[PDB]
């Protein structure tokens, strides 16, 4: 097999599909869209899978697939797996509360926690890339 | 005509895990229309409406909605619209989860001296202070059984001189229940609190 | 939409410092560009003594007329009212107050200390519990060094009913380490109708005697 | 020098003089009428004192001089005076509370603790009687 078949509009990269979504939504809003999509937001593993996303990330920032259940205290992205890479920005996360349970990306593919309510101006969706036999 | 809107308990949220907010609101012909609507757009599920007439004849009807537990927590805003005959434009009320710092609940826990004439009963008094947000919940146990809620009475969140917030519960207990297991645990369910959303403290009569 | 209020004077102020107030205190929910009229009138048709406005956070008006009223004339039954000349109401408010008539009991007194919560060495919280009173109308205080505290340092809730007759408030105090290394007992005072003699229950409270 | 005068709608006896005021007031009101009269109202020492007012009392019931400070627990007369005499009702004084600071006085001239926002339909005032000198 083969793996780089993606639905339209969506990017490809590696084994996976990635759409880079526009408009003012807060993070659940933002993770609504990504459903809605037959996707969900954006869940980084591999220091190359960060860098091509740094590429197309929005300057005002964007809405990743990383928060908690509370009934944690500890990071999860939305496809359930644990934090094993990491691109936090300096002095980040400033967790532990503060709050923000939500994580965002910069400018500069950096991550930081942001305040779920608030409204952000871009968010990434990821869904699994089709392949050709 | 006022109207309001309740934040889910926290026990219901993190422990329960089946939270419900309800849309309470404070008379003549009865075509009152409680409406329920997401902030996404999202299908809300069916909720449960109660009407009742008060001690001075004034309708309390409740709408109780059941909702997300993931959803609540991660930020979604809930809406309740109320459309009526005796009512000149329509009451549109909101709720959505208090987004700021949090600060864990301090507890701690008393049982009342004797008092001169009152032998076979004491009070118990429970102090959770420093926590925030506001939202709090509390609970008193007794040999594994959790207490009914109407057997005490806690505070509503009143600002501390610092940046939390505090509430006293005040709980009446009988003879038989201190001689049997002297035992009373005083719980807090809150949002900060770790592991688990639960702080407690346990307070013997006269130990 | 708008509403008034016309509160009962303090059993300190009128137990103790025999000089009690009444307040009328109107808060209005949206202030319009006129004036509001606060009249006192006595129900006996007595001469009212005379009486003692602010911006609040959030753009609302809200303005407190003090009456002082007589302590025998108080305690003896005279009904008080309150007469507020609005500019948007189609007629006036009537807010009457009266001394309130029927069963006495003495408050129960409780005075406790919070255990050390550690990063907190400097400071502690004394609670007070005054309970199974009534009527509803009491004072709290706290002491140090034979002076008050004043007000603003502590916080008391509004009286609530007990699961019996009674009624009970909760008083709470932060104080300092320097407070109690100068005198380590705070006195939790209580003014209440029925509490005798003169009117005052009291418990004494210390930080790990 | 004998004092028995009274100034006009006053009767005497002894050497006080007493008014039966009549009209629906309440013990604080039944006070202030008295006052606005150069009186106050009634305060029972004597058994003597007691008969003549048991015959012009009101069957519907009195208010007299008679109530406390609260800060006492104990009934005071409005001139001051503690209680010597007394013509309690039985069962009264149900005091200690209820309630009731107020004295009332009802037809037998007997004497009842009844609440002091209740209303009455006749108060009875006193003042100190003038007199006359000898010849
Ligand atoms: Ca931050
Ligand atoms: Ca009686």
């Amino acid at each position: 097999f083969v793996c780089n078949t993606c639905p339209e509009k969506w990017i490809n990269f590696q084994r996976k599909c990635y759409y880079f979504g526009k408009g003012t939504k807060q993070w659940v809003h933002a993770r609504y869209a990504c459903d809605d999509m037959e996707g969900q937001l954006v869940s980084i593993h591999s220091p190359e899978e960060q860098d091509f996303l740094t590429k197309h990330a929005s300057h005002t920032g964007s809405w990743i697939g990383l928060r908690n259940l509370d009934l944690k205290g500890e990071f999860i992205w939305v496809d359930g797996s644990h934090v094993d890479y990491s691109n936090w920005a300096p002095g980040e996360p400033t967790s532990r509360s503060q709050g923000e349970d939500c994580v965002m990306m910069r400018g500069s593919g950096r991550w930081n926690d942001a305040f779920c309510d608030r409204k952000l101006g871009a968010w990434v969706c990821d869904r699994l890339a089709t392949c050709t036999p | 005509v006022s109207a309001y809107l309740s934040r889910p308990s926290p026990f219901d949220l993190f422990i329960r895990k089946s939270p419900t907010i309800t849309c309470l609101v404070v008379p003549s012909k009865g075509t009152v229309q409680l409406t329920w609507s997401r902030a996404s757009g999202k299908p809300v599920q069916h909720s449960t409406r109660k009407e009742e007439k008060q001690r001075n004849g004034t309708l309390t009807v409740t709408s109780t909605l059941p909702v997300g537990t993931r959803d609540w927590i991660e930020g979604e805003t809930y809406q309740c619209r109320v459309t009526h005959p005796h009512l000149p434009r329509a009451l549109m009320r909101s709720t959505t989860k208090t987004s700021g710092p949090r600060a864990a609940p301090e507890v701690y826990a008393f049982a009342t001296p004797e008092w001169p004439g009152s032998r076979d009963k004491r009070t118990l008094a429970c102090l959770i202070q420093n926590f925030m947000p506001e939202d709090i919940s509390v609970q008193w146990l007794h040999n594994e059984v959790q207490l009914p809620d109407a057997r005490h009475s806690t505070t509503q969140p009143r600002k501390t001189k610092g940046s939390g917030f505090f509430v006293f519960s005040r709980l009446e207990v009988t003879r038989a229940e201190w001689e049997q297991k002297d035992e009373f645990i005083c719980r807090a369910v809150h949002e900060a609190a770790s592991p688990s959303q639960t702080v407690q403290r346990a307070v013997s009569v006269n130990p």
